[PDB]
């Protein structure tokens, strides 16, 4: 019934799994981090991070929205 | 948990020129501890 996801979008090309995972696990324990795959198997420009906690969720909204990766800035809309 | 500490392939990635400045600290500061961290 707690939600400990967090979508994140606007990922430059070059941004992986343990990119973000080694990021978000700044802001809390983080358990996994998902970029879902296209038609062709391509990755999306998108990823879900999920938490431990939901309490980690808000804190990263305000700690890494915006954090350029490779001169791209994140947004964390979840 | 060691705030600030960040591996090479992302400091590359956040742009840091100077390893020894610690990155997300200050905010942190200012945020209060991550709480998912408490427990
Ligand atoms: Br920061």
């Amino acid at each position: 019934e707690a939600d400990r996801t967090l979508f994140v979008g606007n990922l430059e090309t070059k941004v992986t799994e343990e990119l973000l995972f080694e990021l978000f696990h700044q802001a809390g324990p983080v358990i996994k981090v998902k970029i879902p795959k296209d038609k062709d198997g391509k990755p999306k420009q998108f990823a879900f991070v999920n938490f431990k906690h939901e309490v980690s969720v808000p804190y990263a909204m305000n700690l890494l929205n915006g954090i350029k990766l490779y001169g791209r800035p994140i947004k964390i809309q979840f | 948990f060691k705030p600030g500490v960040i591996s090479e392939e992302l400091q590359d990635a956040l742009g840091v020129t100077d390893k020894s400045l610690p990155p997300f600290i200050y905010r942190m500061r200012q945020l209060g501890y991550p709480p998912g961290w408490l427990k």
